[PDB]
């Protein structure tokens, strides 16, 4: 039971009409893992300004239903962006890039009648939690019809940390696996494969394979 | 009905649709060639 | 780019507007529980839609009209519709010394004329901003002298920067052609241009 | 190779291939062996020569994988199994250190 | 939110119904069964409907009307109409030292004027709880000296707490718009707005 | 119940059925073989279909009709309905002294008149059983002294436990009343509803 | 069983087909060859359809048509019909002295009336075996003397066993109705019965 | 087998063809690119339509096309079909001297009149190999000295043998008659037969 | 080829559009934002689409047309038309001493007639370059002395050449038939072919 | 939506269409009872 | 065609009416996670 | 990549309206497995000669489309007769016939 506040409580009762906005902040497909840039955009036809994050509008098109049973399995989720941008497509569409671990924060806004959040959550006096999770997929789809109206989609894939439910993570007892050993130049050298950086010089497998 | 033949004729559609429910789970229809 | 009118062109009578159609487009999802108790949802934008009728086209008179939406559709511009029932002059002066607060994000302009507006705005009159293209309908006005309350019914589609000045007289709408996809006329053998009907949007 | 025959002929030639690549081909009457290849002179289609439709799709997820494991039979060995391991420090600074491993035999 | 009408606004007689349709909508669980035997189960509430239909509306008698009912979207408050043919005032006299025994739930309903009404309120009328905004309709009336027992179409909705008056006079449905999210006017070259109508329905 | 007609009230005259429509309705699954033989398979029972149209009603006429309208949904009665073309008095005397045989299960009634009644019921009347609500119509009848041979089309929807007297005259549908659900009638600007349809259906 | 006609009940005029509508129904399994050629192959047996459409009819005409129908939906037995444009008596005598040879199967039919019959079967009109209930129609005749060629549409259900014996005059049609699902009639204020029609179909 | 027409039947003027509708049929796969080019895709075959209408038809004429019908769906025949307005005689002579060079498999008709035939067809005629059942149109003829180049619209359905003799006069459709699974006409109380309609189709 | 015309063919008045209707097929990627604002991408090509109507055909002008249609449904190749009301010559003078400089892409062109051309070519004609056969529109004019500035509402398809030499007179649209899959006639009693349309469209 | 109840009245197409595209290759969903 | 996406949106009935039909005889597709 | 002649390659550019045929030989299933005998087909209104085979017309209705991803699979393919021939369905039908290794080439 997500506990809500009182003062909601009163909002959510008694007014039946009520302007919902979804409020999406995604990390940018990056080349390299430098720096974190982020796009704020929102459901709403004005712009709605967070904690100072000035979330714009225009792109984000719908959402889809986040749903989670009682035994362990991803939760997807689908937001789709309006495609047409041209700015948000060549994002999608850039070569030499990869958005395997990239997270999006999706918050649940309710406008009040002078057009400011109405605090919900008790932890931080503020909007709802929609989701938060990572983004695995994604795609864009045309449909130029010869005659008539084509339309286009871009729609991202989201789910949490279990994605990849085929993923074995664990320390396999071999030096080359435990040291995150890779030909540099002419020889096997440490990287930062290793889960940790102190790894990078324990020989302490290098005679597991004839022991 | 009629719909059998239709069914024929979309069958991987159907396959797709099915995998993408079992992968919510852990489970997948790829794991049935073992067998 | 503004749609041919008999205002700027009455030499060519049959543009006139037949018959118009301003339809309120709110899009809502409205759900009707069985305790009786009907409510809504309000996500999308507000766009007024403007559908204009024609009578029987001489050939200049089509020319014209042609020319000018074929130059609509090469330029990609927006065409600027006037309806004359909404051109009723009632506030006179300058709208340039008459200051916004800023922050105002509702449903509501509270404006201080400054005193260097003459008349007042009537309930169901035409409103605008002079920094966007929307276009509002004012539903109440109460006027505590020089400070105007005039209440709009599409929620502001922008946050006042305290720079925006209202417009009362002169109003277009900033609309775009829909229906352009399978756009034609058929000419009948009397020489005369029929069947032709402007679907137009505004695309703010 | 070792093809155990008390296999499925499918089976059998379903693991000769996927060794080198591979894909036989039964269009255009002939079966035809394809095996993956670069090329400096492909075939040019611009979307304009299509039929209008276009579905992009990238599962980075389940498919993106920054360091890869292998094992073999290798007569170095008395026929027993050698591992080969190895990671990428491109591909982990990209991803942002996510640790996914590509498994393989 | 009062919805305008010539009784409220007599300056403009454009206003007004040409038509209304109070259409009975209660939902039941109707079952057919083979034996011949109808069984039906009521669960989800009633609830008036309401279908206006308006004269000819001259430019600024429309737009006081569109003026209202864009106020009505924006503040999203109820909208109170009056329908004048149950508008007959049979029923003289001041309802506040009218009392009605609590725990009443049901159809029927005993009311003790203690002897201050003049008129007796006949079938086929409206009743309202000055509480509850539900509107009900009289189907039988039987007094014995003061005490009235008057039976309701719709169940009472809420059981009385002895408190409730009864309002024999100017009930108005508190019903919501259903025609909002595509409302267009045309205007006619004769320049009258034609074809305006509403499909109200009664919230709660 | 019994559904206001110009019998028991004849000061509304607008009351009265512009229109019925007796379907019969027998849900019956027919199979067509390919050798040219039509089969069918019966399981399902037999109800009579009423349908009533009605004119121009003035306040009065449509006060009273919507007054025992509101009453039958009120008490969750069963409308009354009497056909006038099927109240033509044949069989005349005391339907107390007459017997019916017990354990008659099929589609026709043997009884003995025990020459208490006068005169002979004729093929296509209506025909009732006093414990039973169902209404049958006579399609045959063949008369051997006293013992009257009555062929009915309805299966026997009771086996006769030898108490049953049966009715001729005086015959009502114990209706109930469908389309209820959404119920209304438009009332226009001359005054008078118009727009009003019974559509009932015979529950057993 | 007997469908009512005028010629059966003369004192009921208002009874006789207003329009009939024979129809021929062969189902058939038809493709349509990519080279232009047609092929059609006959599975299905074939089943004249007939269609009835009545006048007017009087409160007590009908009373008759619908119980001698609900006998029919009773009994469940066959209900004939007699066309009466086919009834022009052209073939006097009787066919009992008329044999017809054993083991023919086919649109063609040889019988040798022996002298007996006067009068020649023209093209177009109706024909049926005695025993079997199918209805043929004759296509061509062709006569040597006493023994007479006829050619029928529908080719022999049955292989003529040598017993069977012509019917050249009042042929009736072994049919099943189709209407009686749902079977309404209306009664106007004039205090006819309009409209009343039947979709009969022959069974085997 | 002759459809009966007031050519060989003139005793029968209801049998004359009120409107005939000659529907070209040449089913194709047509794809339009985005490119702004449509691609056509030609396999099946073209079928010449023909539709035939009606007037209201007396008791014989009527008696005279129904004998011929079932004679048709009797023996399975190929029903002909003359269109008059096809019937002009331009060339004369004997079609038997003519030579039609073999292995012409394309478009068009190449073929040596050998000085025997007078006159020259015109374009837009009808024309028919006398091997082959398919009718072709004309679309152009060029005539160098007695050589003569004939074009078809329907590509050659055969190969010509050298043995073929063009047809040029006397061209009838061997066509099999569609909608004959619910073949049917009504009659009304006056006596005649109304609702006959023909949809005929090429079955070369 | 081309389609028969008075023009080409004056001895068939017949032939010639009563009606022709000039559509506009520019497909688009149309996108309704939430924000209200309509992003459209045009990438599929832009065609026009021409609907021919025919007056009453006399049988010889139907079989000229649907000679001349037929040879095109054979050869295959394209059918050029002349809409009429285009045809106004307000350009004298031979266009091949013209020249468009090379390099020239999207809606805007340039050309230089040497002071060759009298008459001027007003917003709404109709432009085709010599070598491509897509067919433009005038939408806006402007000359300085012998060079012209043209802007065309499609975009140029080809970037011109140096060679393109402009045809401001006799225009061809290359089309291509819409109804050749299900083309019938119909022959009246009264001799004339009725309701004869064409529906084109521009290929390429 | 009711498309559930409807799939739950035509179960066996479905099962028959899945197998239909799991032949394709050398899979087949009669290798569950093993398991 | 479309159906596609529909499926696509509608899978886990898809699955439940797999399995009612397996369900026939004593196959399950809850016998995947093994494998 | 299955190359073409480069004079087809010009009449599929500058040809819109292609007349297409195909060409279908199948094995007849016969009891035993003597002789090959292959009854010739095709999808045009008219036959057509081809290394003087006459593939004749009149049979054929529809043929499926021929589908090959980059996993091993079994190409299916279904073309349909008309099914009203009668001489065909007899071939189909026939008892102690099989067809267990009769080829087709279209």
């Amino acid at each position: 039971m997500k506990k809500i506040l009182d003062s909601a409580k009163n909002y959510l009762n008694t007014h039946d009409k009520l302007k919902t906005a979804c409020l999406i902040a995604l990390e940018l497909p990056s080349s390299s893992g430098s720096a974190a840039t982020y796009i704020y955009l929102t459901d709403y036809f004005r712009d709605v300004t967070y904690n100072g994050i000035l979330y714009r509008s225009g792109k984000v098109k719908s959402i889809s239903s986040h749903k989670q049973n009682r035994q362990l399995s991803i939760g997807s989720l689908s937001f789709t962006i309006t495609g047409t941008a041209e700015d948000e497509v060549l994002k999608l569409v850039q070569n030499g890039v990869s958005f395997l671990d990239r997270g999006i924060t999706i918050h649940q806004a309710i406008i009040n009648e002078e057009g400011n959040i109405l605090p919900v959550d008790p932890d931080t006096d503020g909007p709802l939690l929609f989701f938060r999770g990572r983004i695995t997929g994604g795609g864009i789809k045309d449909n130029v019809n010869t005659s008539g109206i084509g339309t286009s989609v871009i729609t991202w894939n989201c789910s949490n940390q279990f994605y990849d439910f085929d993923r074995v993570n664990g320390r396999y007892t071999d030096d080359a696996s435990h040291r995150g050993l890779e030909v540099v130049n002419g020889t096997l050298q440490p990287s930062n494969g290793a889960k940790r950086p102190e790894y990078q010089e324990d020989y302490g497998f290098f005679h597991s394979n004839k022991s | 009905a009629s719909f059998r033949d239709f069914a024929s004729n979309n069958s991987t559609a159907f396959r797709d649709a099915v995998e993408l429910a079992l992968n919510e789970n852990g489970t997948t229809l790829k794991s049935l060639g073992n067998s | 780019m503004r749609l041919p009118d008999p205002y700027t062109n009455p030499e060519y009578p049959g543009l006139g507007f037949e018959s118009v159609n301003l339809v309120d487009n709110d899009p809502m999802i409205r759900d009707e529980l069985p305790n009786g108790k009907v409510k809504e949802v309000k996500i999308s934008a507000q766009y007024w839609g403007i559908n204009i009728s024609y009578p029987e086209l001489f050939p200049d008179e089509y020319a014209f009209l042609d020319s000018r939406l074929l130059e609509y559709k090469r330029t990609g511009d927006y065409l600027d519709v006037l309806l004359p029932q909404y051109e009723a002059f009632r506030v006179r002066g300058d709208t340039k010394s008459v200051t916004i607060p800023a922050g105002q994000k509702g449903s509501q302009i509270i404006l201080n004329t400054n005193g260097t507006l003459t008349g007042q705005p009537k309930a169901g009159d035409l409103f605008k901003l002079s920094t966007h293209p929307k276009v509002y309908k004012i539903t109440n006005f109460s006027s505590s002298g020089n400070v105007w309350n005039i209440s709009l019914y599409p929620d502001l589609f922008i946050t006042t920067t305290g720079s925006e000045k209202p417009v009362f007289n002169g109003i277009l709408f900033r609309t775009k052609l829909m229906n352009g996809d399978s756009f034609g006329s058929t000419l009948n053998n009397n020489g005369t241009y029929s069947g032709i009907s402007l679907s137009l949007r505004e695309s703010l | 190779t070792i093809l155990d025959t008390s296999e499925s002929v499918f089976k059998n030639v379903q693991g000769i291939l996927e060794s080198f690549g591979g894909a036989i081909n039964n269009l255009s009457g002939e079966y035809r062996i394809t095996v993956e290849k670069y090329s400096t002179n492909p075939l040019r289609i611009n979307f304009l020569d299509t039929y209008g439709d276009l579905d992009l799709s990238d599962t980075t997820g389940r498919n993106k994988f920054n360091s890869v494991q292998a094992s073999l039979v290798d007569p170095a060995l008395s026929w027993k199994t050698n591992s080969i391991t190895f990671y990428n420090s491109k591909f982990k600074e990209q991803d942002k250190g996510l640790d996914k491993k590509l498994q393989l035999s």
